[PDB]
């Protein structure tokens, strides 16, 4: 129940970190550069559903 | 920010810490050793986030940097958390001398393999996953089984805590092989904020959910 | 139980989708392209740890 | 590419469909029309997906696409998953009219707004929002009150039901916003493959929590 926002209100706030790297390599115009930032904000998501995913199952179960 | 995510990480560890400190005040014979141990687990962990918050230990290698403290808090706080779940399962010295050696030897695989350059690191990560399936074998085996016979409260809690640390310690080596000292996909701002997130949920939210059951 | 499983590699699948088009942005060379490609993937994947959190609340609860 | 996830979609579809037709060969005279109705709405929403597949439909507006058969679907589906649930709630035709307006003014909104430049597709999106938090109130109200009123089993199926609806629907009007039709941070193709895998969910994942429910609610009168 509380575990839910929890997890919701941290996933917008590493959003805003993996957006904060992406623009920043945004702003060197290379493309590459983006891509490995982005790339990287991708796999961190992917690994951040995990955690979350884990933490419900372990908590709420 | 690195040194703005290291604070962030010291600053959650020193609130768990205070939070168990007091929660334990009044603990009696039976239950005060289980307060000293979180304390200490986040406690330490509340060091080593200062320690790299202040740029401390921060160590070059074969283009990458490598969180020394960050290392040597795994080394000394996760087996305080394999203690304090042999605690609950009622082992005897033996049994804790097994289980605090494997998680040892994952501990300091993952450093030695995060400080050598070319494929070693990798034969060094095999050495750490290998011991790491060992231990959550006697988690949720043998130490599952020596829960089962105390108190249906204490076993409870015994799994409960098995569960959030099973599930959650083997996250850690996927972040280990897709960031810096694997094959670098991660950026080390995303590494080290995942990381921070791991190890909040891990040994405070560990604490809280010890907190909530003795209660 | 299924559900983990079933949530899970479709987080992966997504997960190559989003890779697909970041990818495919930094093949124009234009550094703007791919961003706009991360941020796509960045909010897609945010709204399905909101599915996958809600499906799993939906079924398991 | 966007005609695989169309594909995806109407196979996913298909299969729910066809697995729906045949476990309601048998079905009893109470039952049969819960099995018709999940093939409905799996049905159309198959029609829809294979027509946009076949790259029709595509409406340019400005220079963003818009699906007209993926609304159209919506349009005629919905109303549908929410007729099934009135039926386990045991609503009468009066309170099938009020949640079908609602419902309907939803999916009307959605399709104008996705048709309309600038400021005017928000205040046609606030239209379909606030139909939509009026039918969450009937399926979570009254329509819980009614459900009441019938054996456990069948209360059981409702509420796993109406959660599966609520929860999910309601990411929708987000995907919306964020997409295309809104501000437009998300690509078409992430668009897409999102609202593949909710309104696979949505019809057919919701289908098979009914199929999976059938023998207890046999078993709870008497066979
Ligand atoms: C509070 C900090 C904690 C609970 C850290 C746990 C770290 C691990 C479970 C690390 C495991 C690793 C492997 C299993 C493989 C080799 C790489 C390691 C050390 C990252
Ligand atoms: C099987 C397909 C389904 C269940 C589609 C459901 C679509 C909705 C619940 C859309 C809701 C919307 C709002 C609430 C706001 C205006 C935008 C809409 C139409 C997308
Ligand atoms: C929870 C760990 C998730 C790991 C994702 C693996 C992605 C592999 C890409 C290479
Ligand atoms: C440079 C070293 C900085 C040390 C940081 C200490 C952080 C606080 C950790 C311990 C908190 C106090 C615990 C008191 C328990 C009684
Ligand atoms: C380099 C050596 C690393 C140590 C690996 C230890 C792994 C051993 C697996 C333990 C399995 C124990 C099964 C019960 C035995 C009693
Ligand atoms: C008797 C219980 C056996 C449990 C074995 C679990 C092995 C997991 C190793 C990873
Ligand atoms: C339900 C519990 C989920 C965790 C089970 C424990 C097994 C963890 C396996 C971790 C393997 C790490 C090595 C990965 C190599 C690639
Ligand atoms: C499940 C819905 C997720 C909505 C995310 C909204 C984020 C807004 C950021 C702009
Ligand atoms: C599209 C296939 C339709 C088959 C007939 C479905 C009949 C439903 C009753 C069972
Ligand atoms: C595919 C042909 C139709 C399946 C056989 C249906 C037999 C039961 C009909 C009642
Ligand atoms: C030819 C275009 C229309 C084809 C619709 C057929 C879909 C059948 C799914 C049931
Ligand atoms: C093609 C655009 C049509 C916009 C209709 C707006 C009027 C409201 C209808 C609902
Ligand atoms: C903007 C044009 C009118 C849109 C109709 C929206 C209907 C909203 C009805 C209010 C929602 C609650 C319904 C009554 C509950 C009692
Ligand atoms: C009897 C319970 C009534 C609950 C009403 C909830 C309304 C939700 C509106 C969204
Ligand atoms: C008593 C239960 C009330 C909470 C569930 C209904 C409200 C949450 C789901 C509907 C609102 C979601 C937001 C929709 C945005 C348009
Ligand atoms: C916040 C951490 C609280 C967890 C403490 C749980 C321990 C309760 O368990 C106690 O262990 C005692 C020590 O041997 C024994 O006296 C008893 O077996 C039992 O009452
Ligand atoms: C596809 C899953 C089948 C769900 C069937 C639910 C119907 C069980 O209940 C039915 O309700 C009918 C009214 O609609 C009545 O005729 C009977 O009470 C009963 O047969």
């Amino acid at each position: 129940g509380a575990v839910f926002i929890f997890v919701g209100a941290l996933t917008v706030l590493f959003g805003a970190i993996a957006y904060g790297e992406v623009t920043a390599a945004a702003a060197t115009g290379d493309a590459a550069a983006v891509q490995e930032a982005a790339v990287s904000a991708i796999l961190g998501l992917i690994i951040l559903l995990g955690i979350n995913l884990g933490l419900v199952a372990a908590t709420l179960f | 920010g690195l040194t703005t995510l290291f604070w962030l990480g010291a600053i959650g560890m020193l609130v768990g810490t205070l939070a168990f400190a007091w929660a334990g005040r009044d603990a009696g014979s039976g239950e005060r050793r289980y307060y000293v141990t979180l304390v200490g687990i986040s406690g330490i962990a509340a060091v080593a986030y200062v320690v790299m918050a202040l740029g401390v230990g921060w160590v070059p290698v074969a283009e990458r940097t490598v969180f020394a403290p960050r290392y040597i808090d795994w080394i000394l706080t996760t087996p305080l958390i394999v203690y304090f779940l042999g605690l609950l399962a009622g082992l005897d010295s033996r049994e804790f001398g097994i289980v605090i050696t494997l998680n040892t030897v994952v501990m300091l695989a993952g450093f030695a393999g995060a400080m050598v350059p070319g494929i070693e690191r990798y034969a060094l990560f095999g050495m750490g996953a290998v011991a790491f399936l060992g231990l959550v074998y006697y988690l949720v085996g043998p130490m599952t089984e020596s829960a089962s016979q105390r108190s249906s409260g204490i076993k409870s809690l015994y799994v409960r805590l098995r569960n959030l640390t099973v599930i959650l310690w083997a996250i850690y080596p996927f972040i280990w092989l897709l960031g810096p000292p694997g094959v670098a996909l991660l950026t080390p701002t995303v590494d080290v904020a995942l990381i921070v997130y791991l190890d909040l949920v891990t040994k405070v939210g560990f604490g809280f959910i010890a907190l909530d059951a003795a209660a």
